[PDB]
RNA sequence: GGAUAGUGGCCUACCAUGGUUUCAACGGGUAACGGGGAAUAAGGGUUCGAUUCCGGAGAGGGAGCCUGAGAAACGGCUACCA
RNA sequence: GCGGUAAUUCCAGCUCCAAUAGCGUAUAUUAAAGUUGUUGCAGUUAAAAAGCUCGUAGUUGAACUUUGGGCCCGGUUGGCCGGUCGGAUUUCCAACGGGGCCUUUCCUUCUGGCUAACCUUGAGUCCUUGUGGCUCUUGGCGAACCAGGACUUUUACUUUGAAAAAAUUAGAGUGUUCAAAGCAGGCGUAUUGCUCGAAUAUAUUAGCAUGGAAUAAUAGAAUAGGACG
RNA sequence: AGGGGAUCGAAGAUGAUCAGAUACCGUCGUAGUCUUAACCAUAAACUAUGCCGACUAGGGAUCGGGUGGUGUUUUUUUAAUGACCCACUCGGCACCUUACGAGAAAUCAAAGUCUUUGGGUUCUGGGGGGAGUAUGGUCGCAAGGCUGAAACUUAAAGGAAUUG
């Protein structure tokens, strides 16, 4: 306070800010490859899903819509690309 | 709603000042702005800044100094009149040997002075001191 | 801000910086338009198309991976609805809202959210028709709107 | 307004002094005459290809343009042959050192060689008092119909 | 603030706060001056001879005196990593 | 901004409300209203000539106890009857009924003097000469 | 078309339904002739101009007209009213 | 606010003040008044936020589209020098301005008429070892504007200029004895005449004319009825 | 205009009190209080404090949403839930402490960023009475609402704070 960097914030107190405060805007949520072993392919899923994403061959289930995060279904495992 | 991106810009250069800091961080930065806290650092009255370039309308770091006491803005851009650009200055700056009075004319956003040795006019906008 | 209210609620998305890749996203241009098409072939809005495509598929946004927004890619393949869909989902309401208020002149309170949803619409309508996507006099008439819907 | 007829009133229409002599076997009935209303306005074919008569023309006519040339934006045209435009205009007060919004309608006449329309915007040309108000004649129209054919059935 | 010839007329150029650079004035009497000590070999402590430092009142009532000082001090190399220009 | 249009064609709102605003200012009013030629016992003018019709004793307000003399005048022009003040010490002796008096206002605008209630207006001259004159000596009242 | 010195609803005949207006029309008030200008002196203003110059209007009130280049004249005439 | 018995306010004498050939009073208005507020007011409790929301007129309205860099010309103050018998010009130095080039860059446009200007050059050079210098025709600059055709998205703002009655106003010259004024007057050979004047400024809104291209509007190509040929 | 009409209860009637007592207190109790279909459009309808946008300063609570946690508790066999705990983040109803600052003060995170006087816009006030009166218009079944003067009078009326 009263001289401060505003040009090199801390990643820190960067990263605990709002998805619009930062210092340039940009999302939080992020997408992932996901597979429930029944099958052997991998369903790309956003983490914030709305829809029930239907998943490819076996319509089985995968996430359910929420708040904000889609909750994920059962057994089944990702990856944040 | 947001009604002039120079007005706010100005008012928060102030506020910082005013409370003993060192730095702004403007939003949302213009053309106008840029010329306007271009002729600023011209004659001293703030350090650098930086254009940050969200792909929006950007904003703008400032670096102030202290010699600064007041840059205001003038809401309707009055038409002045070669003539008429004394009777602004006499308003609203501190004496006659210092301080400027900036205003848009057709040939390029100047401090009165400028706008003086280059005889012409325009529309008026803001001063600093 | 909200126009209507007194709400003062800052909340959007926040779109990434970077105006293209993901480079992590396969599939093409071709790809996705071929199937936006399918989609609002099967009568989904543009928005509905947004949100199916996002989650299910990798289409971050669809105008960053096909240099055209959903609406427009629609239009050209012969598909836009003769109203905006935005304006058709504020009709919709003021349909449903009059159809209780019909069946419940004792509820002053919908009566009340009736002006405001329709004089949402007028104003909506004096936008679009201003600039052409309207035809000058179009016009929202209770009377005649729950035909231009169901 | 004008439109069909043209022999339509208990007079002959005819162009003064413009004779067309019936032993002369011609290929065209009826000799025109027409001129150059000068300051660079050209003077539209539907004037010479017509055969409208109206004395006041400008073109066809018997009148100068000379004065004021003044452009306007069309807000009548429910007079036949005739219109009125509205010229705006901002009028400066000093003790406040601002302006407010004013206007003025003016009545002007109008040559069946244009074919105008409401939101139209025209230039016009000052002349011998023509009726009552009308002191304008319209020369050229700048506008076009704004943009009235891309309104058409759905996608 | 000369004059027509050279000549510095009007008296008194008054000490600026090292933080603000605004003007510390005489009714200002809540402003301070601080000394800190230049030093030689193997502790010692050079006496009259300081490296000095001034903050005006405003200042030190809105409770800036401490963390001004540090960067002030601190890059004019007499602190070791006390300070962080970010945050 | 607080009230008041800023904007730079707000130049008609600007000076209606001026307009409207003036006729709170008493003497804005006055003037425009022509109060002065329709109401006041004079013209609108700096004095009158009036005819008197019966001499007055008006008691003084409080906290002063006095009488204080005063005459009922009927202007010329107008008919409009007026009671007026007879300053310094006699002089009431001077004017008598059905004589001419020059009346003038008494400095506050409209708006009684002192103690004296009702009176807007003071005797100048009587008889043709002036009230002042004959209370010195300067001067003596006409024949008839 | 007539009338005028001549444009023009100026007037007439036919025909049409137009013209103005919250950017204040239309109506009312004015102890209103307009202007050059006058008074008040930080500036911005505020108030005033019957009245030495320029324009306009009038000759007790209305209308009418003769003469003439020029008047709808009044130190011209005609009629009515006072 | 004084006066109800010692009246610093009345009625007088004395003495004293202010302005003075003039001074009082009445009415109006102007200043004081930021108590009408554009500049520039005030509205929790002093006068003053409509019970509440919608809303047309009206006012207002986010950001972004030729910017940066290179070359050339010639001005106007001022400096250190003055060449010269108070002010002068070259080069030395800055500073502030104007113009015109090239950078992917309409300058409305063709068809001759004009050329003033160099990439030219046709010779050589007054003369400081020479790009310091201008006259100088036979291949090669357009726009500087002629005049005829063919056509031009709209505006606000600001610039400079023309058109402009006098008296008034501001203001130069002139010793009406001073001055308010007036536009006079001034010099001699005062014997046959010589001569300076009768400025300048303002004149704003609107209309005209010209330069600018920031600020703020406007119009453009999406069912292509697009743009050049 | 219907229905309803327990309760409480303008009016009225009474018991008392009082010099009086048309009241305060006690009793009876009409209308009313509730509801339907229409009116009326006013309250200290109050935060006595327009709305949209920006900026300026600390602190602990709480309400709704969300994110993070090899947190606690629930046992079953660990999870999954749920409630709880901690950190942060939006948007709420408020409080605390300061005051850079504002104000005539009382006080005020707005009543701040105003003689260093201009973000946009709406509305109202201009000494006190006269008086929200008169008049005209308009709305209402009415009661009344909206619009709303002047003559005349007057040197104060008023605000916040201090000492009594
Ligand atoms: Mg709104
Ligand atoms: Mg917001
Ligand atoms: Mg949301
Ligand atoms: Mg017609
Ligand atoms: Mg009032
Ligand atoms: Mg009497
Ligand atoms: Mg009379
Ligand atoms: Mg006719
Ligand atoms: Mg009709
Ligand atoms: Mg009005
Ligand atoms: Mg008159
Ligand atoms: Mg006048
Ligand atoms: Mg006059
Ligand atoms: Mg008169
Ligand atoms: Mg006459
Ligand atoms: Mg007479
Ligand atoms: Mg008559
Ligand atoms: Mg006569
Ligand atoms: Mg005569
Ligand atoms: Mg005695
Ligand atoms: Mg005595
Ligand atoms: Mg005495
Ligand atoms: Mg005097
Ligand atoms: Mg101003
Ligand atoms: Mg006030
Ligand atoms: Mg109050
Ligand atoms: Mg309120
Ligand atoms: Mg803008
Ligand atoms: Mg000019
Ligand atoms: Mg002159
Ligand atoms: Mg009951
Ligand atoms: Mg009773
Ligand atoms: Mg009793
Ligand atoms: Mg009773
Ligand atoms: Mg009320
Ligand atoms: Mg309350
Ligand atoms: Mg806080
Ligand atoms: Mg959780
Ligand atoms: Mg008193
Ligand atoms: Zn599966």
């Amino acid at each position: 306070v009263l001289v401060q960097d505003l040009l090199h914030p801390t990643a820190a107190s960067e990263a605990r800010k709002h998805k619009l405060k930062t210092l340039v805007q940009g999302p939080r949520s992020y997408f992932l490859d996901v597979k429930c072993p029944g099958c052997l392919n991998i369903t790309t899923v956003f983490s914030h899903a709305q829809t029930a994403v239907t998943c490819e061959s076996c319509s089985t289930i995968l996430c359910t819509p929420t708040g904000g995060k889609a909750k994920l279904s059962e057994g089944t495992s990702f990856r944040r690309k | 709603t947001r009604s002039s991106v120079l007005a706010d810009a100005l008012n928060a250069i102030n506020n910082a000042e005013k409370t003993g800091k060192r730095q702004v961080l403007i939003r949302p930065s213009s053309k106008v702005i840029i010329k306007f806290l271009q002729v600023m650092q011209k004659h001293g009255y703030i350090g650098e800044f930086e254009y940050i370039d969200d792909h929006r309308s950007g904003k703008i770091v400032v670096q102030l100094n202290g010699r600064l006491n007041k840059c205001g803005v003038i809401s309707p851009r009055f038409n002045v009149k070669i003539g008429d650009i004394e009777k602004w200055t006499a308003n609203l700056l501190p004496a006659r040997q210092f301080g400027y009075v900036i205003l848009t004319t057709s040939a390029g956003i100047m401090d009165h002075e400028e706008a003086r040795r280059k005889h012409v006019s325009g529309k008026i906008l803001g001063f600093v001191y | 801000g909200r126009m209507h209210s007194a709400g003062k609620g800052i909340s959007s998305s926040a779109i990434p910086y970077s105006r293209n890749a993901p480079a992590w996203f396969k599939l093409s241009s071709e790809s996705v338009i071929e199937q936006i098409v399918k989609y609002a072939r099967k009568g989904l809005t543009p928005s509905q198309i947004g949100v199916l495509l996002r989650d299910a598929h990798g289409v971050t946004q669809a105008r960053v991976i096909t240099g055209n927004k959903i609406m427009r890619i629609l239009k050209s393949n012969g598909l836009a609805p003769e109203i905006p869909e935005d304006l058709y989902y504020l009709i919709k309401k003021a349909v449903s809202v009059r159809k209780h208020l019909e069946r419940n002149r004792k509820d002053k309170d919908a009566k009340f959210r009736l002006i405001l949803i329709e004089s949402r619409i007028h104003r909506l309508a004096r936008y679009y028709r201003t600039v052409a996507v309207l035809p000058p006099n179009w016009k929202y008439e209770s009377a005649t709107a729950s035909a231009l819907v169901n | 307004s004008t439109e069909l007829t043209v022999q339509s009133e208990r007079a002959f229409q005819k162009q003064p002094h413009i004779f067309n002599n019936p032993k002369v076997k011609t290929s065209k009935r009826t000799k025109r005459w027409y001129k150059n209303a000068g300051l660079g306005f050209k003077t539209p074919k539907t004037a010479i290809e017509g055969s409208y008569i109206d004395k006041k023309c400008p073109f066809t006519g018997l009148v100068s343009i000379r004065g004021k040339i003044l452009t306007g934006t069309v807000v009548s045209t429910k007079m036949h042959r005739t219109i009125v435009i509205r010229r705006a205009y901002l009028h400066y007060i000093p003790k406040y050192n601002r302006y407010e919004k004013r206007h003025k309608n003016v009545p002007v006449h109008v040559s069946p060689a244009f074919r105008v329309q409401v939101g139209d915007i025209v230039t016009v040309g000052q002349c011998r008092p023509i009726s009552k108000t009308v002191r304008f004649n319209v020369v050229k129209v700048s506008a076009a119909a704004a943009k009235a054919n891309k309104q058409f059935a759905k996608f | 603030m000369e004059n027509d010839k050279g000549q510095l007329v009007e008296l008194y150029v008054p000490r600026k706060c090292s933080a603000t650079n605004r003007i510390i004035k005489a009714d200002d009497h809540a402003s301070v001056q601080i000394n800190v000590a230049k030093v030689d070999e193997e502790g010692r402590a050079i006496p009259g001879e300081y490296v000095t430092y001034a903050l005006s009142g405003y200042v030190r009532s809105r409770g800036e005196s401490d963390d001004s000082l540090n960067r002030l001090a601190q890059n004019d190399g007499l602190l070791k990593n006390v300070w962080s220009y970010s945050r | 901004g607080k009230g008041k249009p800023r904007g730079l064609n707000s130049a008609r709102k600007l000076r209606v409300h001026r307009r409207n605003n003036r006729w709170a200012e008493n003497n804005y009013k006055k003037r425009l209203l022509g109060t002065a030629f329709k109401s006041s016992p004079f013209g609108g003018s700096s004095h009158a000539k009036g005819i008197v019709l019966e001499k007055l004793g008006i008691e003084s307000k409080q906290p002063n106890s006095a009488i204080r003399k005063c005459v009922r005048v009927q202007l010329i022009k107008n008919g409009k009857k007026v009671t007026a003040f007879v300053p310094n010490d006699g002089c009431l002796n001077f004017v008598d009924e059905n004589d001419e008096v020059l009346l003038a206002g008494f400095g506050r605008k409209g708006k009684a003097k002192g103690d004296i209630p009702g009176v807007r207006f003071k005797v100048v001259k009587v008889s043709g000469v002036s009230l002042l004159a004959l209370w010195k000596e300067k001067k003596e009242k006409p024949r008839s």
